[PDB]
């Protein structure tokens, strides 16, 4: 997940074309991540080291 | 806008002077651009300049 | 603001009940399952007693249901005392990054 | 349990400034949120700001946007605030009081939820 809640800023560039990016970043600035279960994981590496 | 110490990898405020539609009409504006995704023009003191 | 609505006044004697709603707009009540609650008893700053919608922070009677309807919060009390006389706010949050309240209301506890 | 203290009372004109300061105890001051309210004589309360102790990273109410200001330092521990164009309405009492658990991985800036509170912050302005 992207906890930041990103939002567009849109300009126009060019005759009859427009450029997209990030906003003015709305709330609090939060850290960008993933997420994965450490028992599963960790069982896994344990069923994978027979192999 | 930098957290001088943050444990955080957060993107970068800068400007440019954009060539509106009309091309002889040039004028300012600002976007946020992703850290890695910007180079600094120069690696001397030129700390304000930076190119995609 | 857009200050939520409330039941200003309305009370009864003790054992009696009121009824109260929260109603803001469609972009801010609803949009998460948090609501606060403060009362502000009369005399001393104001005091914590509801969250998350349903829960209440210490250990405290239920009496005060709280329910979810999207655009407005609505609670339900009943089981008053004489005792219970206080104004009670009410919280939402509001949006891109802020949270809206009511106009409180008061349990204006009869006899 | 939290101790939490308040500036006291403080006199001015309509539409001058005030400045409001706040320190807890009882928890590591990097912790948890910092945010304010104005208590009026029975109209609804007017929500002002959100403090972080950690960053400069601060938002205001759809009214105050212009008008609050807000600092803060670590090493004392403290939190500041100023608002300015004050009205014969904000004599209404100011309260300092404690926001929610920080986290970096997921957004809690915006829970309304307030656990402790202060005994209150009275300016006084009048013709
Ligand atoms: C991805 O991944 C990631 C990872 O990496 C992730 O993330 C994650 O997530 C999760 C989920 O969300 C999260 O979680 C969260 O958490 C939070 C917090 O945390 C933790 O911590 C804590 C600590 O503490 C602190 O504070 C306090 C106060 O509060 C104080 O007192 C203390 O002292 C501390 O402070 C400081 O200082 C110190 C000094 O010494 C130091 O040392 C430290 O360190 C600090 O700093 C803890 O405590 C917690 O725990 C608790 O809680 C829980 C819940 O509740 C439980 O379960 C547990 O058990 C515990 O409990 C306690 O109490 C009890 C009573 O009875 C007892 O019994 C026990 O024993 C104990 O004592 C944690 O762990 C939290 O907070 C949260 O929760 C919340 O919210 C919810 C909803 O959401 C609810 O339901 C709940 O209930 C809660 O609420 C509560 O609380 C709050 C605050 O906390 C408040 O505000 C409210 O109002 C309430 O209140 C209540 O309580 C209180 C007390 O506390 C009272 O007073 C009142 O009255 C009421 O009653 C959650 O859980 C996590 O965090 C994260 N992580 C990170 C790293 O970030 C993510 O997520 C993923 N992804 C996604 C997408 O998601
Ligand atoms: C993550 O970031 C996103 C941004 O990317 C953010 O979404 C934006 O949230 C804000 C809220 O903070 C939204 O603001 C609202 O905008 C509407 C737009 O109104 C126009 O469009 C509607 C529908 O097309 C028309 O019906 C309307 O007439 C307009 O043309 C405003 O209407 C909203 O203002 C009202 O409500 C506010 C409270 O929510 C009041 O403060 C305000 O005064 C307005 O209330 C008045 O009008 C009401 C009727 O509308 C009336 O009933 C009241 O009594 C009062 O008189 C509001 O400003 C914005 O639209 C969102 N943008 C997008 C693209 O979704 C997320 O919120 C953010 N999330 C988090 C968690 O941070
Ligand atoms: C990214 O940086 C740019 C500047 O490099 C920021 O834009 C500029 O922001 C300032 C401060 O808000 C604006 O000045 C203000 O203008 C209002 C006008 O009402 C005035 O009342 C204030 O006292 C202050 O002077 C400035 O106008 C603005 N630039 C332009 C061209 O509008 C931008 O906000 C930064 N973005 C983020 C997310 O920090």
């Amino acid at each position: 997940t992207r906890p930041n809640n990103n939002t567009r800023k849109s300009v126009r560039i060019g005759p009859g074309q427009t450029f997209y990016a990030t906003g003015d970043i709305i709330g609090d600035i939060k850290q960008a991540h993933c997420n994965i279960s450490e028992e599963k994981w960790n069982d896994t590496l344990q069923k994978v080291g027979i192999e | 806008a930098t957290v001088k110490n943050g444990t955080v990898e957060e993107m970068k405020n800068c400007s440019f002077n954009t060539t509106t539609e009309i091309r002889d009409k040039e004028k300012k504006e600002y976007a946020l651009f992703y850290k890695p995704d910007i180079v600094p023009l120069s690696e001397t003191n030129n700390t304000s300049e930076y190119r995609l | 603001l857009p200050v939520l609505t409330q039941p200003a006044s309305v009370s009864g004697s003790p054992g009696q009940s009121i009824t109260i709603s929260c109603t803001g707009t469609i972009y801010d009540v609803g949009k998460f399952d948090l609501v606060s609650w403060y009362q502000h008893h009369p005399g001393k700053a104001p005091k914590y007693l509801i969250y998350e919608v349903k829960k209440w922070p210490s250990g405290v009677s239920h009496r005060f249901s709280g329910s979810k309807s999207g655009n407005t919060a609505s609670l339900t009390i009943s089981g008053l005392q004489v005792e219970d006389e206080a104004d009670y706010y009410c919280c939402s949050f509001g949006g891109s990054a802020a949270v809206v309240c009511g106009g409180g209301t008061k349990v204006t506890v009869l006899g | 349990q939290v101790q939490l203290v308040q500036s006291g009372a403080e006199v001015k004109n309509p539409g001058a400034s005030v400045k409001v300061s706040c320190a807890p105890s009882g928890y590591t001051f990097t912790d948890f949120y910092i945010h304010w309210v104005r208590l009026a004589p029975g109209q609804g309360l007017e929500w002002l700001g959100w403090m972080n102790p950690k960053t400069g990273r601060t938002n205001q109410g759809q009214n105050f946007q212009g008008r609050v200001t807000m600092t803060r330092d670590t090493s004392i521990g403290t939190a500041y605030m100023e608002l300015r164009s004050l009205t014969s309405d904000d004599t209404a009492v100011y309260y300092c009081v404690t926001g929610a658990w920080i986290s970096d991985y997921y957004d809690s800036s915006y829970y309304p939820n307030f656990d402790h509170w202060g005994q209150g912050t009275l300016v006084t302005v009048s013709s």
